[PDB]
C-alpha cells in the first residue's frame, strides 16, 4: 500500500543518492525481476504503482528530520550575541559542515520536503540566514549560503518574493562595490541577485539606495573595462543579466534608476554589443526558472526603455542601430500570429521611430512596410492579434511613410 | 534593520560609538519617539565613519538607538526575555530585603558605579523612580494606622563618582597599600596545606 | 515595567465577542459608533505602537487590549506593503485593498490569539465583527499614509520601514 515510499526513504538513506536516481534504482531493480521471474509480475506491478501514483503516520523522512536540526542551530547561532560579535569558540567547521549538508539536501532531495520546512512559520528559517549573512563577515560561509539561497530559489517563487523584500539584495549590492578582490564571491552575489529579480515583483524604495543607479555605474564600469582579477570573464556577462533583472520592475523609463547610469556614462559600447546576440536569438538569460506566472522578456523590456528617452537613444553606434532594425524586422515577419512577442517588437519599433532619426536614413523601411501592411490585412481575430493589429495601426496614424505602398 | 551600508566587520566599532557619545536616558520612551517624528532634525544626529578596506567613509542617521539602548536598564525585555523588573525596583527589593535599620542610610547613598552608568540622566531617572516607590509605601502606611502620623519621608540619593573607569581597581590600590591586606591573603603556605579549596568561599553564601 | 495599555474603556462601552466595540472616527461605514474626542483607540495604537513592539510580555487587562492588540498586528501589515510605494496615493489605493480582504477572526484558524480570543457564538455576531474590524483595517491604513511618507518627497520614512522586522510579540495576520 505504501512500499514504494517506504522503499525510497531506504535508499536514500543507505546509499545517498537523489530523489530521481532513487525512483530510478527501484524502477529498474524491480522492472527487471518482473521480466526475469514472470511468477512474481503481480507483486511487482502493485510495487511500480505506488512509485508512479505519502509516508506511515508516525514515519518522517530523513531529509525532513535533517533540515529540523540544521534550521535550528544556524538560528541558535544567530541568536547567540556573545559568539557572533565577542567570539570565543571556534565555529567555522561546525557551520560549514552544516551548510554544505543543507546544499545537498535542497539540491537532490524532494522539492515538497525542501519547500514546505522554508516556508513553514512563514519563512522564519530563510530570514534567518538573511540575517545570519547580514551578521557573518567570513566569506567562506557567505559563499555557501548563496550556494543554499539559489538553491532555494529554484523550489518555489513565494520565497524569491520573501528574499528581494528582505535586506539580502542590498548586503550583496553593498559587499560587491566594498569587497570586489573575491571573484567567486562577487560573480554568485551577482547570480543570486538576478535570481530573486528575475520574477518582477516590486521591492522597498530603501533598496535604491544601494541598487540604484550608482549600482548600475558600477556594473556598467565592468562589463565594458572588466576587472584585473577576472580571468576567466564570466563577471560581464553576469552584470549584464543582472541589469536586465533590475530593469523587469522599473517602470516609466523617465523615472529609471539605470537609464540615468547609461545616460551619464561617458561611452558604452560593449553592452550595447552584448544586448543584440541576445536579441539575435530571442534567449531570456534572466529566465533561469520554470516558475510561473512567467514575467516579460527582460531584454525587450530594457530596450523599450532604452528608447523611451531620446538621451538613452544614442548610446548605439550607428553600426549597430542598423543591425538591431535587421533583427527586429526579421522577428516581426517569422513569428507567427497569435504569439505574445510580435507586439513587443512592434513596441519596440515604434519606440524607436520616435526616438531616433530613423525617418532620415530609412533602413530596412520597404521591408517594414509591406509587414505592417500584411498585419492590418490579417483576418485572425484572437485578442492578440486585435493588439498587434491596435499598435500598427497607432504606428501608421503617427508616421503616415510607415503606411505607404513599398515604393 | 535601517542603516545598511555599515560594514559587519565595523558594526560593533560603529554600535559603541554611537553609545559612548550619542545616547542618553530618557524619562518617558513613547514621548521620545514623537519628539523624534515630529521634530527630527533636533534630536537625529550624523557619525561619519570610515571603512577599513576601501578606506572610503560612511555616514549614518542615528536616531531611536539613542534611548532604547539604555532603556533596558528599566525594560530589560527588550535585549533578555527571561527578565522583566527594572533596576529601580531590583533597588528596592535589595533595600526592604535588609534589616529595618540600615534601609534610610541605603537609601540615602547609592552609589552608582562601572562604565555602563556614564549614561546622560542615569541617577536622576533611577532616584525618580524610586521615590515614587518609597514615598507610596509610607503613604499606604500612614492610612492602615489611622492617619495619625505622617511618617518622615526617605532621603534618596544616587551619586555618581568621578573615577568609573577605575574605581574597582583604586579599591583595590587603596587596600593592598595597607598591611591588613598581607594578612587576609591566602598564602603559598596554606596553599601547600588546604589545597585549592581555600579560596572556595564567598561572603554572597555561608557555611 | 508592563508595556503601554488602553485607557478608554469604560463600562458604558459595548461588547462584542470579548472585545470592545469602542468608538472610532472614520468616513468608513461599520456598526463603530461615531467618536467626538480628538483621540480613539487607533490613534492610541498608532502612538504606542513604535515601543510596544519591542516588549515581550503583554497582561490582557481588559478586552479593549484586545482590540489595541488587533490593531497593532495589522500595522505591522501595511507598512509591508506601504515600503514597496514611491507615493502616498499608491498607499491609500494599498491600504482600501488591504481592507477589503477578508483576514481571520476570533474562532478560525490564521487568528494567532484563538485561545485568549471569544469567537462569536451566534451568527449575527460574526457579521458585526467582521465588519467593525473591516472599519479598523480601513481607517488605521488611511491614517498611517499620513505619517509614514515624508512631504520633502513623497515617498516612505526609514523610521516607519525599520519596523517592519518587528512583530507584535512575534505575532502576524497572516
Amino acid at each position: 500500500r505504501t512500499i514504494g515510499a517506504e522503499l525510497m526513504e531506504l535508499v536514500r538513506r543507505n546509499t545517498g543518492l537523489s530523489h530521481e536516481l532513487c525512483r530510478v534504482a527501484i524502477g529498474i531493480i524491480v522492472g527487471h525481476i518482473q521480466a526475469s521471474v514472470p511468477a512474481s509480475s503481480p507483486v511487482m506491478e502493485q510495487v511500480l504503482l505506488s512509485l508512479v501514483e505519502a509516508l506511515p503516520s508516525g514515519q518522517v523522512c530523513h531529509d525532513q528530520q535533517r533540515l529540523e536540526v540544521i534550521f535550528a542551530d544556524l538560528a541558535r547561532r544567530k541568536d547567540d550575541a556573545q559568539q557572533r560579535s565577542w567570539a570565543l569558540y571556534e565555529d567555522e567547521g561546525v557551520i560549514r559542515c552544516y551548510l554544505e549538508e543543507l546544499l545537498h539536501i535542497l539540491t537532490d532531495a524532494d522539492p515538497e520536503v525542501c519547500k514546505k520546512m522554508c516556508k513553514r512559520n512563514e519563512f522564519e528559517s530563510v530570514l534567518a540566514l538573511v540575517a545570519y549573512y547580514q551578521m557573518e563577515h567570513r566569506a567562506s560561509l557567505r559563499l555557501l549560503l548563496l550556494k543554499c539561497f539559489g538553491a532555494m530559489c529554484s523550489l518555489d517563487a513565494a520565497i524569491i518574493s520573501t528574499l528581494v523584500s528582505s535586506v539580502l539584495p542590498v548586503e550583496l549590492a553593498r559587499d560587491m562595490q566594498t569587497d570586489t578582490q573575491d571573484h567567486q564571491k562577487l560573480c554568485y552575489s551577482a547570480l543570486i541577485l538576478a535570481m530573486v529579480f528575475s520574477m518582477g515583483e516590486a521591492v522597498p524604495y530603501a533598496h535604491y539606495e544601494h541598487l540604484g543607479t550608482p549600482f548600475a555605474q558600477f556594473l556598467l564600469n565592468i562589463v565594458e573595462d572588466g576587472l584585473p582579477l577576472d580571468t576567466t570573464e564570466q563577471l560581464p556577462d553576469l552584470c549584464v543579466n543582472l541589469l536586465l533583472a533590475l530593469n523587469l520592475h522599473l517602470p516609466a523609463a523617465d523615472q529609471n534608476v539605470i537609464m540615468a547610469a547609461l545616460s551619464k556614462h561617458a561611452n558604452v559600447k560593449i553592452f550595447s554589443e552584448k544586448l543584440l546576440l541576445l536579441l539575435n536569438r530571442g534567449d531570456d538569460p534572466v529566465r533561469i526558472f520554470k516558475h510561473e506566472p512567467q514575467p516579460p522578456h527582460s531584454v525587450l523590456k530594457f530596450l523599450q526603455d532604452v528608447f523611451g528617452s531620446p538621451a538613452t537613444a544614442a548610446i548605439f553606434y550607428h553600426t549597430d542601430m542598423m543591425a538591431l532594425i535587421d533583427i527586429t524586422v526579421r522577428h516581426i515577419a517569422d513569428l507567427s500570429p497569435g504569439d505574445k512577442l510580435r507586439m513587443e517588437y512592434l513596441s519596440l519599433m515604434h519606440a524607436i521611430v520616435r526616438t531616433t532619426p530613423y525617418l532620415q536614413h530609412r533602413h530596412r523601411l520597404p521591408d517594414l512596410q509591406a509587414i505592417l501592411r500584411r498585419i492590418l490585412n490579417e483576418e485572425e481575430t484572437s485578442p492578440q492579434c486585435q493588439m498587434d493589429r491596435m499598435i500598427v495601426r497607432e504606428m501608421c496614424k503617427e508616421f503616415l511613410v510607415l503606411g505607404e505602398a513599398p515604393s | 534593520d535601517r542603516e545598511v551600508g555599515i560594514p559587519p566587520e565595523q558594526s560593533l566599532e560603529t554600535a559603541k560609538a554611537v553609545k559612548e557619545r550619542y545616547s542618553y536616558v530618557c524619562p518617558d520612551l513613547v514621548k521620545e519617539f514623537n519628539k523624534y517624528d515630529t521634530d527630527g532634525s533636533k534630536w537625529i544626529k550624523q557619525y561619519t565613519g570610515i571603512n577599513a578596506i576601501s578606506k572610503k567613509e560612511f555616514s549614518i542617521d542615528v536616531g531611536y538607538e539613542r534611548f532604547l539602548g539604555p532603556e533596558i536598564f528599566f525594560h530589560p525585555e527588550f535585549a533578555n526575555p527571561d527578565f522583566t523588573q527594572p533596576i529601580s525596583e531590583v533597588v528596592d527589593e535589595v533595600i526592604q530585603n535588609c534589616p529595618i535599620d540600615v534601609r534610610r542610610p541605603l537609601y540615602k547613598n547609592i552609589v552608582l558605579s562601572g562604565g555602563s552608568t556614564m549614561f546622560r540622566d542615569f541617577g536622576r531617572r533611577l532616584q525618580r523612580d524610586l521615590k515614587r516607590t518609597v514615598d507610596a509605601r509610607l503613604k499606604l502606611s500612614e492610612e492602615l494606622s489611622g492617619g495619625r502620623l505622617k511618617p518622615k519621608p526617605i532621603d534618596v540619593q544616587v551619586i555618581t563618582h568621578h573615577m568609573q573607569r577605575y574605581a574597582v581597581w583604586f579599591g583595590g590600590s587603596m587596600l593592598a597599600s595597607t598591611p591588613e591586606f598581607y594578612q587576609v591573603c591566602h598564602t603559598k603556605k596554606d596553599y601547600e596545606e588546604i589545597g585549592p579549596s581555600i579560596c572556595r568561599h564567598n561572603p554572597v553564601f555561608g557555611v | 515595567m508592563p508595556a503601554y495599555h488602553s485607557s478608554l474603556m469604560d463600562p458604558d462601552t459595548k461588547l462584542i465577542g470579548n472585545m470592545a466595540l469602542l468608538p472610532i472616527r472614520s468616513q468608513f461605514k461599520g456598526p463603530a459608533p461615531r467618536e467626538t474626542k480628538d483621540t480613539d483607540i487607533v490613534d492610541e495604537a498608532i502612538y504606542y505602537f513604535k515601543a510596544n513592539v519591542f516588549f515581550k510580555n503583554y497582561e490582557i487587562k481588559n478586552e479593549a487590549d484586545r482590540t489595541l492588540i488587533y490593531i497593532t498586528l495589522y500595522i505591522s501589515e501595511c507598512l509591508k506593503k506601504l515600503q514597496k510605494c514611491n507615493s502616498k496615493s499608491q498607499g491609500e489605493k494599498e491600504m482600501y485593498t488591504l481592507g477589503i480582504t477578508n483576514f481571520p477572526i476570533p474562532g478560525e484558524p490564521g487568528f494567532p490569539l484563538n485561545a485568549i480570543y471569544a469567537k462569536p457564538a451566534n451568527k449575527q455576531e460574526d457579521e458585526v465583527m467582521r465588519a467593525y474590524l473591516q472599519q479598523l483595517r480601513q481607517e488605521t491604513g488611511l491614517r498611517l499614509c499620513e505619517k509614514v511618507f515624508d512631504p520633502q518627497n513623497d515617498k516612505p520614512s526609514k523610521w516607519w520601514t525599520c519596523f517592519v522586522k518587528r512583530q507584535f510579540m512575534n505575532k502576524s495576520l497572516s
